C-alpha cells in the first residue's frame, strides 16, 4: 500500500525536461584553478563565450585573442575576463545597438546573472545608471554587484541561477527566465526576422510590486 | 516594499492631503497593539520547524499517493522541495504579519507561485490543502502561549488568517 | 519605502531566514518612539498653512530681488507655486514622522531633487531657508522627544538639499 | 546598425549586382549636402539643453495635472524621468539626423516605447506631445543659426521633421 | 541525461518494482552487441569531416539558390554557421547511437531548433534534406569498413537511421 | 556595420552622450574623402569584367595544375565558380569605397572566411594571386588618392585572406 | 583624454585590430579642422585677459547683489577666485581646440563640476553669463569656420554647467 | 591614453598657463606633415601580414633551436604564440607612429612584457631580435612605396624606428 505506483506516474526528471530546461535547470559550474591544464582553459573559454553571447555562434574570427592570453598567463581572472567580453564590440552589436535598454538589461541580467529580472525597480536604477554613466559603469555595476561576487565571485564563470530556487528571489522569476531561455537550441540574436525584441512582458514586472521610483 | 503605516500615507499622498485625524487615530490603535503583534509573530517564528513537520505528517497521512513512488513528493528530492516551500510561503506569511499587511506576501511570495507550480505538474490543490494545514497549527501556537500576559489577541489572529488564505486562494 | 519594519523585513528577507529576535528588538524600538513622533504630526498638520505664509515669506526678505519683475520671485503664479512647494515639504515631513522612517521624504522629494531643481534653475538655497524659518518656530510649539523628531526629519531634507 | 550609404548598399548586395549610377548619385548629392546636415546637427546639440528645458516649461503649462499629486510627472522622481525621456529621444532624432536613416532612432529607440509607457501608466499621448513641442523648438534653432553662411536647409529641416514625427506616431 | 540503461531502470521504478527478468534479458543482450555498437561510432566518428564536406557539396549542388546572394547560405559567415550546424547535429547522433537511446539527441539538439530556424527564416525543408544526404554517407561507412572482424550490423545501421530521420522529423 | 560614420555614433551612444564636436570632425573626414573614394567605385565598376576575366586567367598561370582533370580548377563549372567569386570580392570592395569603411567587407567576406574555406580546400593562395593581378591593373585606371583609396580596400582582403 | 586620434586609436585596440582605412579617414578629418581651431586658440589666447576682465564685470552687473557685503561677490577674496576661475575656464577651451576634441574640458572642468559647485555653492548661473558675455566678444574677433569652432567648445560647456 | 598634442597641453596645464606661441608652432608644423604621417601609418597596416610573415622565417633560420623539441617555439601551440606576439607589437608601434606618441605601445603593450617572458622561460633576447627584424622590413615599405607623390619622409622613418627600439630594449 505504501509501495505502489502513484496514479501520476511522473518521473523525477520528468518535470524539466518537459520544460526543456533539463541542462540549465541545476547547471553545472565551471571554475578556472590556480594552475590550469590547456584543456580546463579551453572549456572555461567556451563555457563563458556560450553563456554571455547566449549560445549564438562566434566565429573564428570573433574571438578575442588578447583576453585569453592575459588569462592564460594568470594577469586576469575569470572575473575580469568576463567584463572584458561583455565590454566589446562583439557584445555591443548583439545585444545592445539593436534592441532597446528594456531589452538590452534583461538580456545581460541573464547573461551576466542566470536569472530574469526579479521587478520594476531593477529597470530603473539600471536604466538611470545608463544615462548619468557609459554603457561600461552599467555594465560594471552588474559584474561589481553583490549577487555576481556572491556566486560565481571570482575564478567561476557565470552560470543559469534561474528554474532553481535562489534565496531573496521574487515569485515568477521561474516564469520570466522560461520565456528567456526557450531551450538548448535557442539562442538570443541580433539577427532574426523582426528584429530584437524584448520577451518579458512589462504588465507582469508591475506584478511584482512596484514602489515611487 | 510596504506595510500598513506606509500604505495610508500613499493614499493621502494622491488626494494630496495631510493625514485625516480620523486616519491618524487607526494608525495611533494600531501602535497600541504592537505588543501583541509582536508575541504573535514571536510565537510563530519561535515554534516555525514544528509548525512544518507537524502539518507535512498530516498531508501526507491524508495524500498518501505524493509519497508513493511516481508521486509528486518522491523521490526524497522532490520531497525535500516540498518541504522547503511550505516553509517560505510560511517564512513570507510572518513577515506579512508584522508588517500589518499583506502587500510584501503577495508580490515576493504569491505573485506567479501559481504558476510556476503549472508548469513544473506540481498539483496546486495539494499545496493549497498544505497551506491550511500549517495555517491551523500555526494558530494553534499564536493562540496558547506561555508566560504571556493573558488578554484578547482574536483581531490579530484573524487578519493571521486572511494572509494564510490570500496564500491558499492564490496558489491553488 | 524605507520605514524601520520594512527594513528589517528586507534585511531578514534576503538572508533568507525567518525574523528573530534581533529584528523584533528594533521594531519595538520604532513603536515606542511612535508616540512622540505622532505627537509632533499633529502639531505640524494644524499649523501648517502658518509655518507656510512664514517661510515663503521668509525667503523673498532674505532675497529680496527675487521680487523684482523678470526674477522668479516676481508675478502670483511663481509665488503660488513657491508656496504649493513648500507645502509639498511640509506634508511629507509629517507623513515621515508618522510612517517611522525617511522613507516617505526619500523617493517623494530627494529622488531626482537635484536634476528637477537644476532643470528649472530652482537654488536649493531657497528651500533651505523656508526649512530653517519653520524649524525655528516649530522650536515653539514643540519641546522635548516630540521636538528633537521633528528636527530630525527637518534637517534630513537640509542636508539632501545641501 | 545602418545608415544612407550602408543601406543603399545593402538593398544592392540583394539584387546581387553593383550600384545602379543612378542610386550613386543618391548619395553623390547626399555628400554635396553634408556641411549643411552637419550644422543642422551642431545646432541641436548646441542648444540640447535649452530645447529641452523649454518644451517641458510648454508641456506642463498646458497639462497641470501631470504636475499634480495623482498625476504622472508627481513626485520630483517621476517628473525627472519624463525629463530624461525627453531628452535621450532627442538624442536619438539627433543621431539618426547625421545618419541620414531613422533606423538608429527606431531599434534603440522607438521599438517596444509604446508597450513600456503603457505599463507604467505613463499617458501616451502625452508624451506624444511633449515630443512635438521639442520638434519645434529644435527646428528653431536648426533654421535661423548665427554666423552660418546663409543658404536653404529646408530639405534637411523636413528629414528632421519626418524624424520627430516617426517618434510621435510609434509612442502614440 | 538518459540513456538505454538508465530508461528501462526509469520504467521500472513507475511501476514500483525490481527489474523483470524478461527485461534484465533485454539489457543482457544489448550489452552483448556493444562491441559491433562501438565499432560503428568509431566509424562516424572517424570520417566525420568526409561525411560534413560530402554532404555540404551535394546539399549545394541540388539547392543552387542557397549560395546565391538572396538566399540562406550567403554570404560566407552564413554558409559557416550552416556548416557547423551540420556538425552539431552529427555530433549528436553519434552520441546518441553511443547511449543506445534518441533522448541525448531530442533534448539538448532538436529541442528548440525548429523555432530558431524559423525565426531566422531559414528553409527547415532544406535543413532536413541536408540530414538525410549526412545520414546515407555515414551509414555508408558504418557499413563497410575496413579491418574490422566481418558481421551483421543492420540492426544497429537501423537504429542510426531512426536518430537521423528524428532529427529531419523535428527540424522539418 | 562598421563605417567612419556609424562608429561615432556608437562611441557616442556608448558614453550616453550628444554628438559633440568631436565626433562631428571625424564625419566630416569621411565626406570630404568621398569625392575620391565614389570616383574609385565608378572607375571599378565599369571595368569590373575585365578585371575579373584577367584575374581568374592569371590564377591559371600561376597554378597551371589546377587546370590538370581530376584537379580544382578543372571543368567549367568550377571555372565559373572561380569567376564568380572573384566577381564577389569585387562587387564588395566597390561597396566599401562607397560606404566609406571597411563595414561591408568584413560582413560579408571575412566573418567565416577561413571555415568555408578549409571545408571546401579553396586555397587562400588562389584569391591572392587574383586581388594582386587586379590591384596592378586598377594601378593604371587610376591616380592619386582615388587608387590610394581603392588599394587599401583591396589589401585588407589580402590581409584577411593570408 | 578624449581627442579624434586617442579614440580611434582606443577603439582599434579594444576590437584588436590594425588601423584600417576607416580610422585614418576620421584623422583625417581631424587635422583639416585644426588649421581652423588653431586659428581660434591664437586668437582667444591673445585677448585672454579682456575677456576674462569683461565677463566677471558683466556677472556683477547681472547681478547687482553679489557686490552687497555679506554676499559671495563681496570683498576682494572672492573677487579674484572668481577672475582665476572664468580664467580656468577659458584656458581649457582654448586647450581644446589645439587638442581637437572635447577631452581637457570633459577632464579638468566637467568630471565632478556638480559636487564642487554644490558644496561651495557656486550657483552655476553666474559661469554661464561669464561664458555668454565672452561668447559674444568672441563674436567679433572670429569669423567663419574659426568662430564656429570656438563656439563649439564654448557653448558644450554651457550645456554641462546648465 | 595620450599622443603629442594631448601631452604638450598637459604639459601646459602644470604651469598653469596658456600655450606658448613656440609651441603651438609644433604642433602647427606636426599638422602640415599629416599627409606623410597618415601615409606611413597605412603602409605599415597594408603590409602587415607580410612583415611578420618575413621576420618570422628569418628569425627561425638564424636560431633553429627555438623550432626544435626543447625549444620555446616548439610546439604548434608555442610557435603559434609567439606569431601572435610579434604581431601584436608591430600593431601597438603603427598605433603610436599615429598617435606622434610613445605612450600608448608602452603602456598597452611593453611595460610588464619583459618579466612575463622571464617567467615563462621565453628568451627575451630572441624576443627583441623579432623585433628588429620586423623594423627593417616595415622599414622597407614605409620608404619604397608607389603611386604616392614622391618627398622625403625621413623625419617620420626615424621616429618609427624609435618606437621600434623602444620595444626592443624594454623587452630586452
Ligand atoms: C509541497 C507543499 C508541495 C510541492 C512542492 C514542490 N515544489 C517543487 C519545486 C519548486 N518549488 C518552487 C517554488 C518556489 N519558487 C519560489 O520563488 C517560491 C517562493 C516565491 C517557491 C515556493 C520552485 C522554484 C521549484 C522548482 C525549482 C526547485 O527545485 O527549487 C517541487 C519539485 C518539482 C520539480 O520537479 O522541481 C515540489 C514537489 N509539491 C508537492 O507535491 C507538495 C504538495
Ligand atoms: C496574543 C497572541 C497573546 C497575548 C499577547 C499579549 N502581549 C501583551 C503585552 C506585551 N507583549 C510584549 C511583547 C513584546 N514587546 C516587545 O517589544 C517584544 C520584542 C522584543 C515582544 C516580544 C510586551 C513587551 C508587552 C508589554 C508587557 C506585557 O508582557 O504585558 C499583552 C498585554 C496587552 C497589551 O496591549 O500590552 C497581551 C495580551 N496575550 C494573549 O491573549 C495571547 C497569549
Ligand atoms: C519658492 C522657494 C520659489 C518658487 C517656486 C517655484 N517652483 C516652481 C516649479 C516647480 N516646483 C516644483 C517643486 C516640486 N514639485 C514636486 O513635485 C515636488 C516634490 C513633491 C517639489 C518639491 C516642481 C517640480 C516644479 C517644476 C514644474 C512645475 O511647474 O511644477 C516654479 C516655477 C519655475 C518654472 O516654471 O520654471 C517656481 C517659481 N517661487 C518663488 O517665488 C520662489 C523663488
Ligand atoms: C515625460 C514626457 C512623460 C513620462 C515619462 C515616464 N517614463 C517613465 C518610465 C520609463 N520610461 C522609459 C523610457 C525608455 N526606455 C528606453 O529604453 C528608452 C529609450 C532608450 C526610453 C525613452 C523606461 C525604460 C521607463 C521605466 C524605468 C523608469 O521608471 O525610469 C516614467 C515613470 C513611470 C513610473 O510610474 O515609474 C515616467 C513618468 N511620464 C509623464 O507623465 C510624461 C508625459
Ligand atoms: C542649415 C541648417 C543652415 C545653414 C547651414 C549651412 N552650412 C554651410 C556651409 C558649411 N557649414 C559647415 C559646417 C560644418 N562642416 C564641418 O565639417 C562641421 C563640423 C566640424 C561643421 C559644423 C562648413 C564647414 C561649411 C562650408 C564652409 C562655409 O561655412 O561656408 C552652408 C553653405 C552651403 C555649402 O556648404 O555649400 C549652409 C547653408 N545656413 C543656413 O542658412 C541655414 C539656416
Ligand atoms: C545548413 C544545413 C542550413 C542552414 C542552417 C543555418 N543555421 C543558422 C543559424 C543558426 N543555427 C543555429 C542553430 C543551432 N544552435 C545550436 O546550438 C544548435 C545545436 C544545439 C543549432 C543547430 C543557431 C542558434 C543559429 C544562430 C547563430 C548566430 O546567431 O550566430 C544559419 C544562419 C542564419 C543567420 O542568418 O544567422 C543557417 C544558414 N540554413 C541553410 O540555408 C542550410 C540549408
Ligand atoms: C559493424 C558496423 C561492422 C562490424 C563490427 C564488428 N566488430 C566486432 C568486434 C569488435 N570490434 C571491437 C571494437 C572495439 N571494442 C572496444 O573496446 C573499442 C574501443 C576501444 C572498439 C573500437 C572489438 C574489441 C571487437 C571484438 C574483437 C573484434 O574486433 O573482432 C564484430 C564481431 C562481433 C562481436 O564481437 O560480437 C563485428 C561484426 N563488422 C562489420 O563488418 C560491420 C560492418
Ligand atoms: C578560384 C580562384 C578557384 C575556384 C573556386 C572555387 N570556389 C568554390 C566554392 C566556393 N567558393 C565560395 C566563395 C564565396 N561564396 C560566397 O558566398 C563568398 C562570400 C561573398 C565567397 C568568397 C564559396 C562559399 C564556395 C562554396 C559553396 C559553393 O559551391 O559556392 C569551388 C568549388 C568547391 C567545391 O567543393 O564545390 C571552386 C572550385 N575554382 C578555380 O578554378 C580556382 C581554383
Ligand atoms: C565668479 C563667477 C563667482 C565667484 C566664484 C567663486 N568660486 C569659489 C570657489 C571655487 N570655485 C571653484 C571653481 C573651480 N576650481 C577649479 O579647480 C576649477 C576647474 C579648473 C573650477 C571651475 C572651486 C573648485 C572652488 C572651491 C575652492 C577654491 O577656491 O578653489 C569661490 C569661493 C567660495 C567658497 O566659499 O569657497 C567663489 C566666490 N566669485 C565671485 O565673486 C562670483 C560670485
Ligand atoms: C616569438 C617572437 C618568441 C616567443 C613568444 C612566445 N610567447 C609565449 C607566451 C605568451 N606570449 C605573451 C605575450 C603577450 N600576450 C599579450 O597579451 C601581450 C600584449 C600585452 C603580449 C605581447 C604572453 C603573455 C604569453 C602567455 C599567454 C599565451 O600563451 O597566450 C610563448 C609560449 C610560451 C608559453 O609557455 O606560454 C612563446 C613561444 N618565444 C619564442 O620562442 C620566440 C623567440
Ligand atoms: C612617406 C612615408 C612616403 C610618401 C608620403 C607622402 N604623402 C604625401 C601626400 C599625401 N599623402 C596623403 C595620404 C593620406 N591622406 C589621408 O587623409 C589618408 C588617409 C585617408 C592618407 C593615407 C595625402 C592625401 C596627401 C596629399 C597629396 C596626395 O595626393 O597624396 C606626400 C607629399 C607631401 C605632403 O605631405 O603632401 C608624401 C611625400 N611619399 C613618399 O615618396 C615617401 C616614401
Amino acid at each position: 500500500y505504501y509501495s505502489r505506483p502513484a496514479p501520476r506516474a511522473t518521473a523525477d526528471g520528468d518535470a524539466q525536461t518537459k520544460l526543456g530546461i533539463t541542462a540549465v535547470a541545476p547547471a553545472q559550474a565551471v571554475e578556472l584553478r590556480p594552475n590550469f591544464g590547456e584543456t580546463e582553459l579551453q572549456a572555461v573559454i567556451r563555457a563563458t563565450y556560450k553563456q554571455l553571447f547566449g549560445n549564438t555562434y562566434i566565429l573564428e574570427a570573433d574571438r578575442v585573442v588578447q583576453a585569453e592570453s592575459l588569462l592564460r598567463n594568470g594577469s586576469i581572472n575569470v572575473r575580469e575576463f568576463v567584463r572584458l567580453l561583455a565590454k566589446s564590440e562583439l557584445y555591443k552589436e548583439r545585444f545592445f545597438h539593436c534592441t532597446s535598454n528594456n531589452r538590452f538589461i534583461e538580456l545581460t541580467f541573464k547573461h551576466l546573472l542566470g536569472r530574469a529580472p526579479y521587478n520594476q525597480s531593477e529597470f530603473v536604477e539600471h536604466l538611470d545608471r545608463y544615462q548619468k554613466s557609459g554603457y561600461d559603469a552599467e555594465i560594471d555595476s552588474y559584474i561589481d554587484s553583490d549577487e555576481y561576487r556572491r556566486v560565481f565571485g571570482e575564478n567561476t564563470v557565470p552560470y543559469f541561477r534561474g528554474f532553481k530556487y535562489q534565496t531573496g528571489q521574487a515569485a515568477g522569476v521561474f516564469e520570466r527566465t522560461l520565456k528567456l531561455y526557450g531551450g538548448d537550441a535557442d539562442s538570443d540574436t541580433n539577427r532574426n526576422r523582426q528584429g530584437q525584441l524584448r520577451q518579458v512582458d512589462p504588465q507582469e514586472l508591475l506584478r511584482s510590486g512596484r514602489g515611487i521610483v | 516594499m510596504q506595510d500598513a503605516f506606509t500604505k495610508a500615507i500613499v493614499a493621502a499622498d494622491l488626494r494630496g492631503s495631510f493625514l485625516s485625524e480620523q486616519e491618524l487615530n487607526q494608525l495611533t490603535n494600531l501602535v497600541k497593539e504592537s505588543n501583541k503583534r509582536l508575541d504573535a509573530v514571536n510565537a510563530i517564528t519561535g515554534n516555525a520547524a514544528e509548525i512544518i513537520s507537524d502539518a507535512a505528517h498530516k498531508l501526507f497521512a491524508e495524500q498518501t499517493d505524493l509519497i508513493r513512488p511516481g508521486g509528486n513528493a518522491y523521490p526524497n528530492r522532490r520531497m525535500a522541495a516540498c518541504l522547503r516551500d511550505m516553509e517560505i510561503i510560511l517564512r513570507y506569511v510572518s513577515y506579512a504579519l508584522l508588517a500589518g499587511d499583506a502587500s510584501v506576501l503577495e508580490d515576493r511570495c504569491l505573485n506567479g507561485l501559481k504558476e510556476t507550480y503549472v508548469a513544473l505538474g506540481t498539483p496546486t490543490r495539494s499545496v493549497a490543502r498544505a497551506v491550511q494545514l500549517m495555517k491551523e497549527t500555526a494558530i494553534g501556537y499564536v493562540n496558547s502561549p506561555s508566560g504571556v500576559t493573558r488578554g484578547d489577541c482574536s483581531a490579530l489572529v484573524n487578519e493571521a488568517a486572511t494572509y494564510f488564505d490570500k496564500a491558499a486562494a492564490s496558489i491553488a | 519605502m524605507k520605514t524601520v519594519i520594512t527594513e528589517v523585513i528586507a534585511s531578514a528577507d534576503s538572508q533568507g531566514r525567518f525574523l528573530n529576535n534581533t529584528e523584533l528588538q528594533a521594531a519595538n524600538g520604532r513603536f515606542q518612539r511612535a508616540t512622540a513622533s505622532m505627537e509632533a504630526a499633529r502639531a505640524l498638520t494644524s499649523n501648517a498653512d502658518s509655518l507656510v505664509k512664514g517661510a515663503v515669506q521668509e525667503v523673498y526678505n532674505k532675497f529680496p530681488y527675487l521680487t523684482q519683475p523678470g526674477q522668479m520671485g516676481y508675478g502670483d503664479t511663481n509665488q503660488a507655486k513657491c508656496a504649493r512647494d513648500i507645502s509639498h515639504y511640509l506634508r511629507f515631513i509629517t507623513y515621515s514622522l508618522v510612517a517611522g522612517g525617511t522613507g516617505p521624504l526619500d523617493d517623494y522629494i530627494v529622488a531626482g531633487l537635484r536634476e528637477v531643481n537644476r532643470t528649472f534653475n530652482l537654488s536649493p538655497s531657497w528651500y533651505i531657508e523656508a526649512l530653517k524659518h519653520i524649524k525655528g518656530k516649530v522650536g515653539s510649539q514643540l519641546s522635548g522627544q516630540p521636538l528633537t523628531e521633528a528636527n530630525a526629519y527637518i534637517d534630513y531634507c537640509i542636508n539632501a538639499l545641501s
